[PDB]
């Protein structure tokens, strides 16, 4: 009798028994061990690198595994290919559509992804022998905006797209391997655990699924947000993310807890979250808010370890290198201040 | 979570009174442009009205202006829609669709299904 | 209306597959965050101040 | 000091005034580069550069004279001279350009955009300067200036300097001006058009008109009474170089107030806090 | 090596230098349009009418030696809360609403919550609006006809008449023109209520008649960085 109504009620005791069992777990938080180890204080990084390149609205970027060249998407069709090292750009690929959200380098420097309201992921070859970037594979099977995306290898990568499903993709063919279905809103950011065995994606129904790339099947959910989660980071240990949205605040979610166990709130800020990164050891989250400034905020100590200056738009894109050595922050001004 | 309970509804006589409940738990109520929208048999999800994070910025849809009434209860955690002079094409599934972004007076809650921050849905239909 | 069966179909196999998982205490989740944390603060040079000798950014 | 201390003082606060705003808004340019990556801040930037340098190079010497009676540097004059043509010259013409770069921006913003290149906006400041410096160095290097060392320009080149100087660019400065205020009222009835048409005017009508009497009016009200005794005292009722020198002062205050009245734009008042 | 590698890197990144300043120019010179509509409200019209231009995503036309970048986006979700934001840096947001859909639906008023969430947006508040008041030929007819009224999904209408500025078109019912001007001013009444000035509607009937529908944008898009070149002067 009444289907529908069935298993909306079933759905129902099935979420509250999902909070009771994650309540159960949650006798403490992470607010509660603070007492047992030593802040980090407030920490004003500084620009050390600006990479003023690009012409339109920088939306996305992402580090490389040699922590040195980093790529960075824009509105303007091209996907510059920085050197943090020497300021220099190593490539300036010319993208199909102008409009691009999506930005991810390979984990050994060779390919490049890109993408955005074209809903197609275009993947580039940096180490190629043709001389100048060309498109290596053109991932076309997703129907919303790619909002973000990250690489595995050189082989598959997965894709977080706005048609409410990520995708596991194929370099060498182009067909999607396995669809992660089970996103209510457009997801919007991605993030790969260091095993690269797993990953979680926030979307924009303030639940950052966390999904299984050998399996293709949704692992957990995660819905202590409130609003779009724009951004979102695997915390290095693998079992942790924390999660940027538009309620202004960051959540430290556990894969082994499945549910918050930190909240990164201030109510000095009121601006969305489309931009977080950890550092190398976890203790930094290098949160990019809406109000022009990135919030260093303390995955530990519930409290931002210094705002970030210089960017005088809103920042959608954030990367903490491999190694932690910097970490590279592009706003709306076409601009990539790396901070240490 | 965000979730979003109307509780009220059912089949009343045309003209009458009638008043919604939508249970907003799992956010900061008082820091989202609540809004009402509604999907009639046949027809799209169609917005109804709107209140501001405080209460200040009122506004309904042509179909309700006048008839309808948005009270949003910031202590409560409760938003309300006291439909009066009601209509016989009112026959709809009021939905408690809210903004995504807070301390903002935009929002797209008016699109097609699958909305996230949207309640589940009160058929609110009436006689004739 | 089939297709909104579908839908809470799909949802209720996703709380299904959700709730029969290992919730380990969220004590011992930070407890091995904190610890993975204090681990790894030894090279972490946004951490720590990191001087302008082995850092090719300052 | 007693009766001088006055004008002393006056003298004293123009010039760090005039070397505060000049240095802010190179601060503001140099250190930021959201009012440096913009083709339009680039005359900007070159009119408080002439500023800087009529504030280090121009004013504390005829200051430090009209405080002391004598003038220092007695063997500089010429080059002294030099320098305030120059620097007034090239204060004039950067605010020329300004003008005639908003006119571009206003008029034709299409063709603005596609021929107005950060080369073309070099090109515009380069011109100005070497205007300034074929109207300053090279008479003072042949000794056009000359018919206890005042700058008495003689009067076949002062009416040939100051009309190429200041009257050419004012005369161009006014019709580009007027020309912005044409196309801006212009677009403010079709915002009356608009605006008043959704609630169914002079309010920001007089925005316009009130911003332009003073990136106008102001430069006008400053340096045309310096100008127009320019041009009489070389020809001579006229009045002596004593009073001569206010007006002169009046000139280069408008130097001083350029920082607040073209640097005065949001995106230059957000530095301007951080600096 | 030590200048083996690093000055050939820096002779590259003076090659995409060079490049990328060779592309400011082109993307200082086209504007970027964001062509969006409430959903079958004749957006393929105008993208037909467009320089008559990987299907309905963006289409290119120059006016006057001016290119633009119209970017449709019939092709995307219904969700529209973040990829318009990329449209932040868009010169226009050309808004095609179908003028005659104030029934079939109520599609203006979903238009003008459209309108308002592009109008009050967080990033869309510096970009002004080139309002296309499409299927206004269906609109010649649809009042007099009695299928689609006004005042069943709009009752400011009877509080409402022909405005003194009205260009009204010869030929037209003036219940035509009260109808047509009232959704003018309806989307211009949510408009001009932000009072920001870095931004204004810009209000035309289409698909009324069969001219240059880009020649319209040319003139509007040539008053918006008109007023935005006036707001940066605070000239407006
Ligand atoms: C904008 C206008 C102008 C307007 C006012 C003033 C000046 C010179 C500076 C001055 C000291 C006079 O103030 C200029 C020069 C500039 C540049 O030559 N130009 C011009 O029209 C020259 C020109 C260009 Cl760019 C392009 C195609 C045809 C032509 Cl003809
Ligand atoms: C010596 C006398 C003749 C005056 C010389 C004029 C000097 C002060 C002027 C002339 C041209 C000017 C330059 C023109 C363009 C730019 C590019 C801008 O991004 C920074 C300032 C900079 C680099 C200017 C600095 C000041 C400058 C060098
Ligand atoms: N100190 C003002 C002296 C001056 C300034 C500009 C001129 O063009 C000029 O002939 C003389």
């Amino acid at each position: 009798g009444s289907e529908l109504d069935q298993l909306r009620q079933e759905a129902e005791q099935l979420k509250n028994q999902i909070r009771d069992a994650r309540k159960a777990c949650a006798d403490a938080t992470l607010s509660q061990i603070t007492n047992n180890i030593d802040p980090v204080g407030r920490i004003q990084m500084r620009t050390r690198r600006t990479l003023r390149g690009h012409l339109a609205k920088i939306y996305a970027m992402h580090w490389g595994t040699d922590s040195r060249l980093l790529v960075s998407a824009s509105q303007d069709g091209k996907l510059i290919i920085w050197d943090s090292y020497t300021t220099n750009k190593v490539h300036a690929i010319p993208l199909r559509s102008s409009w691009v959200m999506t930005c991810a380098y390979a984990p050994s420097g060779n390919y490049v992804a890109c993408g955005g309201l074209d809903n197609i992921c275009s993947i580039y070859n940096l180490k190629t022998r043709e001389g100048n970037v060309r498109v290596s594979r053109e991932l076309a099977g997703h129907t919303g905006y790619l909002s973000c995306c990250r690489f595995l290898d050189d082989n598959q990568i997965v894709t977080s797209s706005g048609d409410t499903t990520c995708a596991l993709w194929d370099i060498e063919t182009g067909q999607q391997t396995t669809t992660f279905t089970g996103h209510t809103g457009d997801v919007m950011s991605l993030s790969l655990a260091p095993d690269t065995r797993l990953f979680v994606s926030g979307a924009c129904d303030a639940s950052a699924k966390l999904w299984d790339v050998r399996e293709g099947m949704c692992r957990q959910t995660f819905t202590g947000h409130e609003s779009d989660i724009n951004a979102i980071c695997f915390f290095p240990n693998g079992n942790a993310f924390a999660t940027g949205s538009d309620d202004a605040t960051c959540r430290l979610f556990d894969l082994r807890a499945d549910q918050e166990l930190m909240t990164y709130s201030h109510d000095n800020i009121i601006c969305g979250i489309t931009s977080v990164s950890f550092s190398k050891s976890g203790r930094l989250l290098l949160a990019g808010y809406d109000d022009f400034n990135c919030n260093v905020w303390d995955a530990l100590k519930a409290d931002r370890a210094g705002v970030l200056a210089g960017h005088d738009n809103r920042v959608s894109c954030l990367g903490v290198t491999d190694d932690g050595m910097a970490v590279a922050t592009g706003s709306w001004d076409s601009f990539l201040k790396i901070w240490n | 979570q965000v979730q979003l309970q109307e509780s009220g509804g059912g089949l009343v006589q045309p003209g009458g009174s009638l008043r919604l409940s939508c249970a907003a738990s799992g956010f900061t109520f008082s820091n989202y442009k609540m809004n009402w929208v509604r999907q009639a048999p046949g027809k799209g999800l169609e917005w109804v009205s709107d209140i501001s994070q405080s209460g200040a910025s009122i506004s309904y849809t042509g179909s309700v202006k006048g008839r309808f009434t948005i009270s949003r209860d910031n202590a409560k955690n409760t938003l309300y829609l006291q439909m009066n002079s009601l209509k016989p094409e009112d026959t709809a599934v009021y939905y408690c669709a809210r903004c995504p972004a807070p301390f903002t007076r935009d929002c797209f809650d008016v699109t097609s299904t699958t909305y996230a921050y949207r309640g589940q849905g009160t058929q609110v239909t009436v006689s004739s | 209306n089939t297709a909104s069966i579908a839908q809470a179909r799909k949802l209720v196999e996703q709380l299904k597959m959700e709730a029969n998982i290992d919730r380990i205490k969220v004590s011992k989740a930070a407890a091995d965050l904190m610890a993975y944390c204090e681990a790894h603060a030894k090279e972490d040079p946004l951490l720590t101040p990191v001087p302008a000798s082995e850092n090719p950014f300052r | 000091f007693s009766v001088r201390i006055l004008t002393a003082c006056f003298l004293s606060l123009l010039i760090l005034s005039t070397l505060l705003g000049n240095t802010l808004v190179c601060a503001a340019v140099i250190r930021f580069r959201h009012l440096r990556s913009k083709v339009t801040n680039f005359f900007v930037i070159s009119l408080a550069v002439s500023d800087l340098l009529v504030a280090v190079l121009v004013m504390p010497w005829k200051a430090v004279a009209e405080i002391a009676g004598f003038w220092p540097f007695g063997s500089f004059c010429n080059i002294w001279v030099a320098f305030d043509i120059m620097c007034s010259t090239a204060s004039i013409l950067n605010l020329c350009v300004i003008s005639v770069d908003r006119y571009w921006a206003i008029s034709s913003p299409f063709r603005y955009e596609r021929k107005m290149t950060p080369k073309a906006a070099f090109i515009l400041i380069s011109v100005a300067w070497t205007l300034s410096v074929l109207i300053s160095f090279i008479p003072v290097q042949l000794s056009w200036h000359k018919a206890n060392c005042d700058s008495s320009l003689s009067r076949t080149y002062a009416i040939s300097s100051s009309v190429i100087s200041f009257y050419i660019p004012v005369a161009i400065m006014i019709v580009t001006y007027t020309r912005i205020y044409r196309i801006a009222q212009k677009q403010i009835r079709r915002i009356a058009a608009l605006e008043r048409a959704a609630v169914h005017s002079f309010k920001r009508e007089t925005k316009v008109l009130k911003t332009l009497s003073v990136i106008m009016g102001v430069f006008v009200c400053c340096w045309l009474p310096f100008f127009i005794l320019n041009c009489i005292l070389p020809f001579c009722f006229c009045i002596d170089s004593n009073t001569f020198d206010v007006f002169v002062w009046f000139g280069w205050a408008n130097s001083s107030l350029n920082p607040i009245i073209y640097a005065f734009n949001a995106d230059f008042r957000k530095a301007f806090s951080t600096l | 090596d030590q200048r083996n590698e690093e000055k050939a890197q820096r002779e590259a990144n003076k090659k995409i230098e060079k490049q990328l300043q060779k592309d400011k120019q082109v993307y200082r010179a086209t504007h970027r349009l964001l062509l969006l509509g409430a959903g079958e409200s004749g957006k393929s019209t105008i993208v037909k009418q467009m320089r008559i231009l990987t299907g309905i995503f963006e289409t290119k036309f120059q006016v006057d030696k001016v290119n633009f970048h119209m970017f449709d986006v019939g092709a995307q979700r219904d969700e529209r809360r973040k990829w318009i934001q990329c449209f932040n840096d868009v010169t226009a947001i050309i808004f095609v609403v179908a003028s005659s859909s104030y029934n079939m639906t109520n599609r203006l008023q979903e238009a003008l919550n459209l309108f308002k969430s592009i109008w009050n947006n967080r990033w869309l508040r510096t970009i002004s609006v080139i309002l296309f008041l499409n299927k206004q030929d269906l609109l010649a007819e649809k009042v007099l006809a009695g299928k689609s009224k006004i005042e069943d999904y709009f009752p400011e209408f009877a509080r409402y008449t022909t405005p003194e500025d009205a260009t009204p078109e010869p030929g037209e019912d003036p219940r035509v023109t009260r109808a047509k001007y009232f959704i003018r001013d309806e989307f211009l009444r949510i408009s001009t209520a932000s009072g920001d000035g870095r931004h204004y509607c810009y209000p035309h009937f289409t698909c009324s008649v069969d001219t240059e529908n880009i020649r319209r944008v040319f003139n509007d898009c040539r008053d918006i960085i008109q007023r935005m070149h006036l707001r940066q002067y605070e000239l407006l």
